[PDB]
Parts: structure tokens; sequence; C-alpha cells
């Protein structure tokens, strides 16, 4: 499984779910499905809330991009940004899930309030390569990677693609 | 099998491979070229050794498909999940998909197809992911500045050494 993870922005803007939420126990994997399973203790809730979430769901192996928890701390509130499937909040290795703690208070800023905004126009276009094209003036071009910053990277934990006008997104502050 | 729980590794040193369908992003030559090469990664490290096959069912089949294509696990489209593949064994295991609703190129400006696919046949081999970000094995792709010196990391090879030798 290779992943491109998205910006902060993106996970919020295409996942039906975005919630906080604590991870209890081991995940049970299920080979009829071929997925597993983790109880989760939701403590709030950015998106999805026609679904009201007590697991979340992931492939049951590394290798088609199953979801493996690493933390041990039963209490570490989590950021999880999924998909609703058949009414069940699925993820996967690609999935926006970061310790909530763990992310800046711009990135908090903008799952809780900012994000919402450049989702009905603008579009983070991820650059693998310069020169990166420019599809639309509503796109913004994500060079973290290239600058070797990744998830840490400047764009991803500081700047929103927000529009100024109609037809033009560029990156803007959070703060 | 002597040791239980089991390696997640192939039985046998000479394994087989067949590129089933073909991706319209690039010449099939070039999607043979790198598949190959990805392929050559690890046997020049290990005892491995790989046949082309042609029809049939291979012990690696290499697929190109976009979202629903008949496994769990449907692709996500352009973005995210590059590709995926399976731990040694028969059937789909051992098999490589790549996401077709990628743009993938033989050079660093789309989405490298040797880069991704010497990442998934690794699964294909029996090895997880690494959490050294220089590692093959890494699970987010890594476009490099040039091809020329991509190399295989330490952690990559003694995870496939200890497989396979
Ligand atoms: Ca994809
Ligand atoms: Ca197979
Ligand atoms: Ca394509
Ligand atoms: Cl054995
Ligand atoms: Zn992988
Ligand atoms: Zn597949």
């Amino acid at each position: 499984c290779t992943c491109v993870p998205p910006h902060p922005q993106t996970a919020f803007c295409n996942s039906d779910l975005v919630i906080r939420a604590k991870f209890v126990g081991t995940p049970e994997v299920n080979q009829t499905t071929g997925y597993q399973r983790y109880e989760i203790k939701m403590t709030k809730m950015y998106k999805g809330f026609q679904a009201l979430i007590r697991f979340v769901y992931t492939p049951a192996s590394y290798s088609v991009c199953g979801y493996f928890h690493r933390s041990h701390n039963r209490s570490e509130e989590f950021l999880i940004a999924g998909k609703l499937q058949d009414g069940l909040l699925h993820i996967t290795t690609c999935s926006f899930v970061a310790p909530w703690n763990s992310l800046s208070l711009a990135q908090r800023r903008g799952f809780t309030k900012t994000y919402t905004v450049g989702c009905e126009e603008c579009t983070v276009f991820p650059c693998n390569s310069i020169p990166c094209k420019l599809q639309s003036g509503t796109h913004c071009l994500w060079t973290d990677q290239l600058l070797q910053g990744l998830e840490k990277g400047f764009q991803s934990r500081h700047l929103a693609c927000l529009p100024r006008e109609p037809g033009l997104c560029t990156w803007q502050s959070l703060r | 099998f002597r040791t239980f729980p089991g390696i997640p590794k192939w039985r046998k040193t000479h394994l087989t491979y067949r590129i089933v369908n073909y991706t319209p992003d690039l010449p099939k030559d070039a999607v043979d070229s790198a598949v190959e090469k990805a392929l050559k990664v690890w046997e020049e490290v290990t005892p491995l050794t790989f046949s082309r096959l042609y029809e049939g069912e291979a012990d690696i089949m290499i697929s190109f498909a976009v979202r629903e294509h008949g496994d769990f696990y449907p692709f996500d489209g352009p973005g995210n999940v590059l590709a995926h593949a399976y731990a040694p064994g028969p059937g789909i295991n051992g098999d490589a998909h790549f996401d077709d609703d990628e743009q993938w190129t033989k050079d660093t400006t789309g989405t490298n197809l040797f880069l991704v696919a010497a990442h998934e046949i690794g699964h294909s081999l029996g090895l997880f992911h690494s959490a050294n970000t220089e590692a093959l094995m890494y699970p987010l792709y890594h476009s490099l500045t040039d091809l020329t010196r991509f190399r295989l990391s330490q952690d990559d090879i003694n995870g496939i050494q200890s497989l396979y030798g």
C-alpha cells in the first residue's frame, strides 16, 4: 500500500465524518469482510451528524492500506477523518488520523471552523514534482513534501486553501 | 510449514509474475520496464528469481484497475491510495493492484510506476511497512529528485534477507 496523504483541509472536505475519539481496546479482524474494526469512544464531532459511532473499520492488513493504531495510551484523543460506507465509518492508512494534541493550533482551528470555508470551491493540489502544474485558479499547490515537510510541513500545519474571490483560491493563514 | 505462527513468505525461491492488463498512461514497454526493474530491486539482494508469464495464473499478478475491481478493497479515485498488494499465498495473495485513476509515469513528474511497484512487490514478497521514511517500504509516496540514485535502504534489505536469505 502506497499513500499520497491528504492535506488536513482535503481530509476534512472529502470525509463524510470528522470526529475526535479515543481508541479503546485492540482491533477485531473478520476475514469474511477482510476488515478489522477498533472500538472507539467518540468525544467530539465536527462532521457527519447524520450518523449520530462506536466502531471504526479498516482493511485487515498493512498491504491493502489497513490502519494500525500505534498508540498504547487509551486516553489519547485522536482526530479521525473517515468515510461512511454502509453506515460504517471507514479509514485507511492514507486517512487523516492524528493525535489531537499533536496538531498545530491552526490545524485545530481548521477542523473546528475554517476548513469548511474552502470545501465548496477550493482544492489542495498535491505536487509530486517541480515543475508543478496548476490546473485552475481554485487550486492551491501543496509543496510541503517537495520541501521534505510531509505531515509537519508549513502549508499543512498553518495554511488553508481559501477563496479570495470567485474563481481564485490561494493559501491563507488560519490564525 | 515448520514454524507457527507462519512467516509471510513464499516457500520457493523462484516465483512467476504476469502483467495481466496495462495502463493507458504509458507505453506497454514502459510498464514492463518499470515492473522488471521493480523486481530486480529485490532480485539482486535475495535468492529470489522471477519469470514472466503471459497467460494462465502466476504467483504475482500485476493489474491496473479503478475503484471497484473484484477484491475487498476498492480504490478511491485520484490521490490517496495509489496501489495495494497482498502477502504471499495462493490466489489473490501475492498480487499487486495499481489505481489507474492516478497517472503513471516513467519519470518522477507524476506518480512513478517503478517506485510504487517496487514497494508493492515488497508486500507481495512478504514485507510489511517500515517506520523509516527513507525505506522503500515506507507507506507514503516519496517522489525522488532523480531515479538515478534510488537506493534500497538497509531496513528493506534486512527485512527481505530475514525472509529469504
Ligand atoms: Ca487513489
Ligand atoms: Ca497470486
Ligand atoms: Ca491513469
Ligand atoms: Cl518454516
Ligand atoms: Zn504498502
Ligand atoms: Zn485490489
